[PDB]
């Protein structure tokens, strides 16, 4: 009767990964990089480097997530390695933190850039910037209530403005070099942070996992969205980055703190404002396409049980989890009062990568402990333990960054043990409590409608 | 848990919920205009910024 249909197809499941990968951070995050590397040169070759490094992860999440086809993604691969408690530590610094401020931050992105070309010289009015980032959060909440096939195709459009735009980018590129290495940063510590610096804009790979259960055919499809896209990225970066150098100085790129905008400038003239609306149009997409994979995690994490219970209802006729929305929007939209917002995601540097690090240890071990559990893809063992190897020297690279907020991020991980052992390990006694817990749910489902999946 | 699928949809259906869940709906995309109005005056009633 009532469950969370297989909706996704291919191109869909593509528009998922591409549309949540190239971000914002294309369209400004160059400047790092050159930062670090202070070549053009050992810029190109980084963007490619961290190219093939995200490839080879991917490659691993196109494993686990046709071993395990729950659509916890990055969250039930943890439970079904290392037990509840792990697993709850992730989730909590997801729901708390990590989800909610990146959905804020990136609406707020899509808010400055889509004003721009109205305040060119100046700053977009900042109580104008937090309405017109919460109305595109309250509107794609909406828009992932109504229907998952609504949901997609807003997230096809904007996946395709964004390709688009980068295209477009690249074109003018050519036309400059139709019309007609340097001085290197070359230490290892240099590098290294140039490196660290350019993985951020890959950021995103792993988000189809957290819809495998919702694919029309997750063990064909699920693969393929993964090899379908990670290299289309990878080259439309390093193409972008060219089409960057062939028109900006490295002068020009160290000190311009909205890269895509100066490169407007300069071949588009009166039409410049084309290149600012397409980098707003761009989070959009990114919005959406988080708000929906998001909205799958806090579901399946109340399905297994970590999660208060109302989180796994369905609306019957439309067949979207809408209670899991209606909190991801309003835990988005409690990250508006903040004066300072960056802050709380750099205390958290260190905890992706943790998290994917462990996810493939997971894949290691899950190989030793039952070699028969079905696997239609299995990778050569040397891409798993060389991209731990990897991850694990980064997490190190992320607390040398700042030793101090890579801590403060740790001690807010421990504010999960009150609220698992409260939550969980409880089993929630008090009469007073449960009874409470009890009325506030059956409140809910007849508020909006909702009701228990059917296994 | 909470309650059954036809357990609840029985209940559900009562037109004082489903005049609840209609005003709901309404009060939600009329503040929604309302915030995009709100949005489009400050936009307006702000200083456009000096020309280069
Ligand atoms: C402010 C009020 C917050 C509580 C809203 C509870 C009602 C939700 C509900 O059942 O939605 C439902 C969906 O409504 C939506 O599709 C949009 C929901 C917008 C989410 C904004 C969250 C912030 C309301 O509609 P319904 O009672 O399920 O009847 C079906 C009506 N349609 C969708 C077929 C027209
Ligand atoms: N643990 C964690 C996990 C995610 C989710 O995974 C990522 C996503 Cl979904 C997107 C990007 C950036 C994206 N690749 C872009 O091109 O802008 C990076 C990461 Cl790590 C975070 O996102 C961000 C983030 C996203 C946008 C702006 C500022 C920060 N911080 C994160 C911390
Ligand atoms: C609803 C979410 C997703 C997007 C909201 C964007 C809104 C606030 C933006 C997009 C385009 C904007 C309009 C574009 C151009 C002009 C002409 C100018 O002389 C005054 C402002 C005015 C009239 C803007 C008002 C605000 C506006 C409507
Ligand atoms: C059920 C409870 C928690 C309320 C859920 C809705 C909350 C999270 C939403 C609905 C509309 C939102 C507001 C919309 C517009 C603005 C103006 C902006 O310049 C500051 C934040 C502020 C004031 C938002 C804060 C969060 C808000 C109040």
């Amino acid at each position: 009767g009532v469950t969370l249909q297989r909706n996704i197809t291919l191109l869909n499941g593509v528009a998922i990964i591409v549309g949540t990968i190239i971000g914002s951070g294309i369209f400004v995050t160059p400047t790092g990089v050159l930062k670090e590397a202070g070549s053009p040169g050992l810029a190109l070759v980084v963007w490619a480097a961290c190219g093939v490094f995200s490839i080879v992860g991917a490659l691993c999440y196109a494993e686990l997530g046709t071993t395990i086809s729950k659509s916890g993604g990055d969250y039930a691969y943890m439970l079904e390695v290392y037990g509840s408690l792990p697993a709850f530590l992730k989730l909590w610094i997801e729901l708390l933190i990590i989800r909610p401020s990146s959905q804020y931050i990136v609406a707020l992105v899509f808010a400055t850039y889509l004003l721009k070309p109205l305040f060119p010289t100046c700053p977009v009015p900042e109580e104008a910037a937090k309405l017109v980032a919460c109305l595109c959060v309250l509107l794609l909440t909406a828009v992932n209530c109504y229907s998952v096939k609504a949901a997609t195709r807003v997230q096809d459009a904007f996946a395709a403005a964004k390709l688009l735009a980068l295209a477009l980018i690249i074109l003018l590129g050519f036309v400059q070099i139709g019309k007609g290495f340097e001085g290197t940063k070359l230490d290892v510590g240099n590098i290294v942070l140039a490196l660290y610096s350019g993985l951020f804009a890959y950021g995103g790979w792993n988000y189809l996992n957290f819809v495998t259960e919702e694919m029309i055919n997750p063990y064909r499809n699920l693969p393929l969205a993964i090899i379908i896209s990670l290299p289309i990225v990878t080259l439309v970066y390093v193409l972008t980055n060219l089409a960057y150098f062939t028109t900006l100085s490295t002068e020009q790129m160290l000190s311009s703190e909205a890269v895509a905008v100066d490169f407007g400038n300069y071949h588009l003239g009166v039409m410049s404002w084309i290149i600012p609306v397409f980098v707003g149009l761009s989070c959009f997409g990114s919005v959406n396409g988080s708000l929906f994979t998001s909205s799958r995690l806090f579901f399946v994490g109340s399905r297994e049980g970590h999660l208060p219970s109302i989180l796994s209802m369905i609306h019957p006729q439309l067949l979207t989890p809408v209670p899991s929305l209606v909190f991801t929007c309003v835990m988005t939209l409690l990250y508006a009062f903040s004066k300072d917002i960056f802050s709380v995601i750099n205390f958290f540097s260190f905890f992706n990568w943790l998290c994917v690090a462990l996810a493939i240890i997971g894949m290691i071990w899950l190989r030793h402990r039952k070699p028969e559990l079905e696997r239609p893809i299995k990778v050569n063992l040397a891409l798993p333990v060389f991209f731990i190897l990897a991850c694990l020297f980064l997490i190190a690279v992320s607390f040398w960054k700042t030793p101090v907020e890579c801590g403060i991020g740790f001690t807010i991980i421990l504010s999960g043990l009150p609220v698992y052992f409260f939550g969980v390990w409880w089993k929630n006694k008090p009469k007073w409590l449960l009874q409470g817990i009890f009325s506030t749910t059956v409140l809910c489902q007849k508020l909006m409608q909702v009701v228990p999946q059917e296994t | 848990t909470g309650l059954s699928k036809e357990e609840l949809l029985k209940v559900a259906g009562s037109p004082g919920w489903v005049r609840t869940r209609w005003a709901l709906l309404l009060l939600f995309w009329l503040g929604w205009l309302g915030m995009l109005a709100g949005a489009v005056v400050i936009i307006v009633r702000a200083p456009r910024c000096r020309e280069l």
